[PDB]
RNA sequence: CCGUAGGUGAACCUGCGGAAGGAUCAUUA
RNA sequence: AUCAAGAACGAAAGUUAGGGGAUCGAAGAUGAUCAGAUACCGUCGUAGUCUUAACCAUAAACUAUGCCGACUAGGGAUCGGGUGGUGUUUUUUUAAUGACCCACUCGGCACCUUACGAGAAAUCAAAGUCUUUGGGUUCUGGGGGGAGUAUGGUCGCAAGG
């Protein structure tokens, strides 16, 4: 089998986790690409790392791999905080400001003191 | 059956210290159980102890605090010389600072130093270290 | 020890109603048996909630008594618990560990991973035990979240509420963030609501 | 109780196990049967003299082959006839 | 050179801890050699056992030594190492780092009176490791450490003089024989002795005071 | 202990645990210190001053670390209602 | 293997009753 | 409460004297076979197996764990009894019960997690409360064979204990 050596998957690695955009899926493009931005000792060893940047670029033209890109980085640092709602389901508007409350957790508003706007259902098995 | 009641009193506080609780259900009573607590006490060994009549016999409960890493009893109650205090100070106790052989003796029930400088022996009961 | 104010608010009691914290599971142990108060008699307990209050104002305390706010490490692997620590480690600038927690990482010193806190709070004491068992070696103060049928062992103020929902521990942990916030000196009036909504800390699955 | 009566009145039945129970070292059994008197060739004695019968070339294999020079000798006091070794001799030219 | 990694290290080689007592007494455990080494300059390290263990490994028969060390004060401070090398010098270096590191203290008291300076145990501790009971008992005043060669080896490393010891079970291997004595000479702090009820306010830690050093980068 | 002229021979009076009395020894590596802030009148804590908890390994190895440590935040007045005296 | 009985045998087999000191997979409530 | 002496029971097989003797079936009578994967296989089959009267007293008679008493963990169950339910079902018209459910409660057969503790470890709510060694009591063992042999006693018709 041809499994390739691991300093041409690290180095491609590196190179698209790092320098993304301007690799594209002409494999002659990206071997100047890679002369112009990697110091490699021979031409064997950065044809083997720009056919690999070349075969990279394939598959992620299809959709995301378990790598580091940054273009999806930014996308969920707002995930984070972009989907907050007006009003959530601990507001009083979801259940026209009175709540749905057993007969216990009733008990447990009077006997600790405190005023609540309570509806008590009555529940059984 | 149930032949000694000290022995099974002293037996349930030193499990309930080795397993670390506060307090304890000792039963039944006597006049030697609760004459031992109070020698305990008069050390400061345990806490409050405090004892509860039920008309049978009575169950006591005991507060204990942390103090006590063993005590125990010795069940044939073997007779003691005044010369043979040194053997069993020497035998159960860690070493010669603390630690106390209990006896009752005819002047009542005391502990080993209290049986020295009293200067009478009698029975052995137990320990309390 | 504390001034009268520190207690139940109503909107707050409400907002602990409406994440149905008061539900739990249908087992109690022997040493969770105050938190709870009685059963509602298909299987369910329901806990003393004014207990939760008062034992996260307890936890509160003991964030705030840390020198450094880095040293406190907050540790999840539940789906709802990497949001929630992120978010709790965004707002009081903790260190969190999200996913699945590295072994060797409290001993160890050589993993990357190494981090010795000196206060460690932790979402489930049962998935994320081994955390638990790794800081029951270098001697560190565990404050947790449990259930009513959570491992009670080796957790020192714990926090009864709700595991199972989203709602419950995405609240639970934004309850802990505002009031060592409102405790620290961040946000000095006690009468103000703390301007983030609790909905930020809750987890949705696109 | 770990099974042995702590009484205060309970000697003789510790007294009468121990008697029974001793019987089962070997030392005592040799001491209190007289062992080394009837069946001991020497009597109990720490020596005995004797006149020697033979020349016995015992060959004995595992694990080291022992070239045996040893002599069968008659006891005086008793008549019964016990094997002997000769030390530290290569040839045995001294006890003929 | 060396470099600390942990808290611990940064506070003595910024000199902000003084002995080992501030560390026994707020049971931080030691995790690196260096604060060992640094805190105690008297400990001198004594080799036990040179063992040799044949040891097969995907038909593989190759030889490792097993080592033995003890290390510790003529003051109270004892160390015990385990490690099993390849080569000599190997596993007596593991040997001294794995001694260093587990160095537990000693509370020596007084047989009878009280005159003078501390020379014997407090109490009776006993100690169980394999099958193997070792029972420590306080002696009167230049009595000789009545043991073992190897128990009594590790007592004169200990910083008493005058023990009285009782054993039971198998004794004949020393690695049991010497973890349980040394469990047993570990347990003496741990005797809730009655001079010592009088209720003291908690120090607080060396970590929470010196906070802003030893931090990390 | 103490010997005769009036100077402390010890190496470190050791801590002992808040539960249960007892001795936290050199290597019980499950002991925990627990620091508490108490609080000023505006909800701030001072960070220098503190009250102070200790509990052995053998507490926290059971799990009623939790009810025992509740007793005594409620007996050093910091909590009302959470540990009840009687069950 | 044990207990009992029998034919024998250079060993050993067989009748009746016990023990595991012998190795629970899958499936389902 | 525990147990020398003494006594009752004691699986299977065995023993005497009866009844029965379907099936199975040690002994025996018979055939084989053909190979060193190998005689287990077959067919009659007596004793027996079944019962009555009397013996016999051994087993891997095992939980390979003396008996009584106290303490040290819970919970899912289950068996027998009891308590309570503006609980259910069974209707006739509401009950009564009966059955089912819940919360218990004693008293049994068992389970699962631990470890505080034990042990050499396997493992153990006892195999813990034991070098910090004592609740009461009965029996047995002291390296392996020789050997459960020799001999003496004792019971039994004997086999045998
Ligand atoms: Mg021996
Ligand atoms: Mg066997
Ligand atoms: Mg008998
Ligand atoms: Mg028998
Ligand atoms: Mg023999």
């Amino acid at each position: 089998g041809r499994v390739r050596t691991k300093t041409v998957k690290r180095a491609s690695k590196a190179l698209i986790e790092r320098y993304y955009p301007k690799l594209t899926l002409d494999f002659q493009t990206n071997k100047r690409l890679c002369d112009e931005i990697a110091t490699i000792q021979s031409k064997r060893l950065r044809n083997k790392i720009a056919g690999y940047t070349t075969h990279l670029m394939k598959r992620i033209q299809k959709g995301p791999v378990r790598g580091i890109s940054f273009k999806l980085q930014e996308e969920e640092r707002e995930r984070k905080d972009q989907y907050v709602p007006e009003v959530s389901a601990l507001d009083l508007s979801r259940s026209n400001g009175v709540l749905n409350v057993d007969n216990q957790t009733s008990d447990l508003v009077k006997s600790l003191g405190l005023k609540l706007p309570l509806s008590v259902i009555n529940v059984s098995a | 059956t149930r032949s000694s009641v000290l022995a099974d009193a002293l037996n349930a506080i030193n499990n309930a210290e080795k397993t670390g609780k506060r307090q304890v259900l000792i039963r039944p009573s006597s006049k030697v159980i609760i004459k031992f607590l109070q020698v305990m006490q008069k050390h400061g060994y345990i806490g409050e102890f405090e004892y509860i009549d039920d008309h049978r016999s009575g169950k006591i409960v005991v507060q204990l605090n942390g103090r006590l890493n063993k005590c125990g009893v010795i069940s044939p109650r073997f007779n003691v010389k005044i010369g043979d205090i040194e053997k069993w100070t020497a035998n159960l106790l860690p070493a010669r600072q603390f630690g106390y052989v209990i006896l009752t003796t005819s002047a009542g029930i005391m502990d080993h130093e209290e049986a020295r400088r009293k200067h009478v022996s009698g029975k052995i009961l137990g320990f309390v270290y | 020890s504390l001034p009268a104010t520190f207690d139940l608010t109503p909107e707050d009691a409400q907002l602990l109603l409406a994440a149905n914290t008061h539900l739990g599971a249908r087992n109690v142990q022997v040493h969770q048996e105050p938190y709870v108060f009685n059963a509602r008699p298909d299987g369910v307990h329901v806990i003393n909630v004014g207990k939760t209050w008062e034992k996260l104002v307890l936890a509160a305390r003991i964030i705030a008594a840390i020198p450094n706010p880095e040293d406190v490490v907050a540790i999840s692997s539940r789906t709802f618990g990497q949001r929630a620590v992120l978010k709790f480690a965004a707002h009081t600038g903790a260190t969190p560990i999200a996913g699945r927690f590295t072994p060797g990482s409290f001993t160890n010193y050589i993993t990357r991973s190494f981090k010795e806190p000196r206060l460690v709070i932790v979402t489930d004491p049962r998935s994320d035990a081994q955390a638990i068992k790794e800081a029951s070696y270098v001697n560190i103060p565990v404050i947790a979240l449990t259930d009513l049928d959570s491992p009670s062992e080796f957790v020192d103020v714990a926090i009864p509420c709700n595991n199972r929902g989203k709602h419950s521990i995405g609240l639970i942990w934004y309850l802990l963030a505002r009031e060592v916030l409102r405790l620290r000196g961040a946000l000095v009036d006690r009468t103000q609501p703390w301007s983030i909504m609790p909905d930020l800390y809750f987890y949705r699955f696109p | 109780g770990k099974g042995k009566p702590r009484g205060l009145n309970s000697a003789r039945k510790l007294r009468v196990h121990r008697r029974n129970n001793r019987w089962a070292e070997n030392n005592y059994k040799k001491r209190l049967l007289g062992t080394a008197f009837k069946s001991s060739p020497f009597g109990g004695s720490s020596h005995a003299k004797g006149i020697v019968l033979e020349k016995l070339g015992i060959e004995s294999k595992q694990p080291n082959s022992a070239i045996r020079k040893c002599v069968r000798v008659q006891l005086i006091k008793n008549g019964k006839k016990v094997t002997a070794f000769v030390p530290n001799d290569g040839c045995l030219n001294f006890v003929d | 050179g060396w470099v600390p990694v942990t808290k611990l290290g940064r506070l003595v080689k910024a000199g902000k801890i003084t002995t080992i007592e501030e560390i026994f007494l707020h049971s931080l455990p030691v995790k690196e050699f260096q604060i060992i080494d640094t805190l105690l300059p008297g400990l001198q390290d004594e080799v036990m056992n040179i063992k040799p263990v044949q040891k097969q490994t995907r038909a593989g028969q190759r030889t490792r030594f097993k080592a033995v060390v003890v290390v510790g004060d003529s003051n109270g401070h004892v160390g015990l190492g385990i490690k099993t090398a390849k080569e000599v010098a190997g596993a007596i270096r593991a040997g001294i780092i794995i001694a260093k590191l587990s160095v537990i203290p000693i509370r020596r008291g007084y047989w009878g009176t009280n005159l003078g300076q501390p020379h014997s145990l407090a109490t009776k501790t006993t100690g169980k490791c394999g099958s193997v009971t070792v029972r420590l008992i306080p002696a009167p005043r230049g009595s000789g450490i009545v043991a073992s060669p190897a128990v009594k080896k590790l007592l004169q490393l200990a910083g008493v003089e005058d023990v009285y010891t009782q054993s039971n079970g198998k004794t004949r291997t020393l690695e049991n024989t010497l973890k349980a004595a040394f469990v047993a000479i570990g347990n003496t702090y741990g005797f809730l002795t009655p001079n010592l009820w009088a209720e003291q306010p908690l120090p607080v830690s060396p970590l929470d005071i010196y906070s802003d050093e030893a931090s990390a980068q | 202990m103490e010997n005769d002229k009036g100077q402390l021979v010890e190496l470190y009076v050791p801590r002992k645990c808040s539960a249960t009395n007892r001795i936290i020894k050199a290597d019980d590596h499950a002991s925990v210190q627990i620091n508490v802030a108490k609080v000023d009148e505006e909800g701030r804590a001072i960070p220098g001053e503190y009250v102070t908890y200790a509990l052995s390994g053998y507490v926290r190895s059971r799990g009623e670390s939790d009810d025992s440590l509740n007793r005594l935040a409620q007996n050093d007045g910091l909590l009302k209602n959470v540990w009840s005296y009687s069950r």
